[PDB]
């Protein structure tokens, strides 16, 4: 109807946020420098659009990192540098996409990405560096 | 007067810390957090946010100073969160705000 | 609402701001928690936008 | 009240003022003690307002 | 397709553009892989073409 | 009277002006002996304000 | 026949030009081997002056 | 009589020039050995000035 109906439009297809180089602390206090990728897409449209204002590709992306430093940080925190990169069935990853997609407390937990309309599908380690002293 | 209810809202405190054995750490915290029945997230207290981000910073300081470094850095970082979470959500019940809170994760 | 330009700095410089849109003089502020509001300079500063982009701010112009 | 631009400068690295109003080349200035007066610019000045923030003055644009 | 200021200096500073149509304010974008945006300069930038230089990217001007 | 901008920098390195009144391209100098006279700018010079300050000249705007 | 700004500049850091007559934004550019074309300056670069009087280049301005 | 800018620089750091009268755009400019010409300013420099006072060449503004 016009004048009285506007439209926005929201991409279904998945969404690739890379980030950038950042430090990590390993169990023996050892500094990593992690490069990975997260592939996202939207599940609920609306409650997709309701959650970031706007719908704007951004702020879902903001969300989206702050909760994957975490659950990353948390998982490696536990973890050897040898037992990160002996990983070859991405483990640690495919833990850190399940603990992003289904929270802790047909119920869903407000601190998942359930709750918002975002899915994770995918979450990649790109390279893993040492800080240039220890290289 | 509209509340913006659905929208989830960021919050980023942070600052360096004094742990249990006389150490010292640089730390950040991110808190998401929604907004329900806006009659008292408007009547209640002046600029909530202000007040939720104080509360955080306090509740921070508090977790912090029991745990000891290292384990801060390395293997309490799940219970940190866990009892900074706790911790914010008891502090602010009395406020009444209309401020609930979704997730608190350690940066 | 209207808020001061030392204000609007010392709220950035405490990462509490988001996206800000420059129009000119005019600023139109939001903050992280979704509250906006609006700004002008008061004379030209060359430190503004390396602040801004230092502190992982989002800055848009404006035709 | 006009007041000349020096007096201004080392009353505010003397900390007198608390407020500074800048709508063009003029200067809207309010003391600690409540006492306002005027001042003009004389040719611009890019240590101006970093002298103002280091200070801790609050300074307001204008529409 | 507009692109805000800050991401358009991200891509900068990762290696994603090659050439750059500056016309006043206006920056018609090209990304490496011959994607076309557009981007606005808010306020008066004194370094922006020092990391166009830098990192080597065909900027040209527009009558 | 009329004085060269030279004349007018090497005389307050000298200390021996007192009021300095700027009105936009024109300068109207007062000396220490009571004398007035008229400066003006060849270009833009940031560093004139900064001179004027450290040797403790009394430097008066216009409207 | 128009040339870009950034080629401009490696160009003239490899001391291959020799006269740069500057009009305003354009600029009109001969080689050492009598090549002789235009060249636009995107935004006011304030190193230019500094290169091209550095590395030997002749410049003239235009009434 | 139209004098190159780089010459004229050249010619100011021979300490051959004693007056220099700037007429915004332009400069009117008198040898040590009384010879005048003319010649412009490419794009705003600073330097120009700082040199002209440090080598102790007359400026001149006018009305």
């Amino acid at each position: 109807i016009p004048f009285i109906e506007t439209v926005k439009m929201l991409d279904a297809r998945i969404q690739t946020m890379d980030n950038q180089a950042d430090r990590f602390v390993t169990k023996e206090k050892k500094d990593l420098i992690v490069d990975s990728y997260i592939k996202w897409r939207i599940s609920d449209f609306s409650r997709y659009y309701l959650a970031t204002g706007g719908g704007d590709i951004s702020q879902a992306e903001v969300l989206l990192k702050r909760k994957f430093s975490d659950r990353l940080r948390s998982e490696i925190g536990r973890l050897d540098v040898k037992d990160i990169v002996t990983d070859s069935r991405g483990r640690l990853t495919l833990e850190v996409r399940d603990a992003l997609n289904s929270g802790s407390a047909p119920v869903i937990n407000p601190n998942s990405m359930a709750a918002l309309g975002i899915e994770v599908v995918d979450v990649r380690i790109k390279q893993i560096n040492l800080p240039t002293e220890v290289s | 007067k509209p509340v913006n209810v659905e929208a989830v809202r960021e919050l980023a405190a942070s600052g360096v810390m004094l742990t249990s054995d006389e150490n010292v750490v640089r730390v950040e915290m991110n808190v998401q957090y929604r907004v329900t029945n806006p009659e008292k997230y408007l009547y209640s207290v002046t600029s909530p946010d202000d007040s939720l981000r104080q509360a955080t910073d306090s509740a921070l300081r508090g977790v912090i100073g029991k745990y000891t470094m290292d384990r801060i850095l390395t293997e309490g970082r799940t219970v940190i969160r866990s009892d900074t979470q706790r911790e914010l959500e008891e502090t602010i019940r009395p406020y009444d705000m209309g401020i609930t809170l979704l997730d608190v994760n350690f940066q | 609402r209207k808020v001061d330009y030392s204000t609007f700095l010392q709220e950035v410089n405490n990462d509490q701001v988001r996206e800000a849109r420059i129009n000119g003089r005019e600023i139109n502020v939001t903050k992280k928690d979704s509250n906006r509001y609006t700004t002008y300079i008061p004379v030209q500063d060359p430190k503004l936008l390396d602040n801004l982009l230092t502190k992982n701010v989002k800055v848009v112009g404006e035709p």
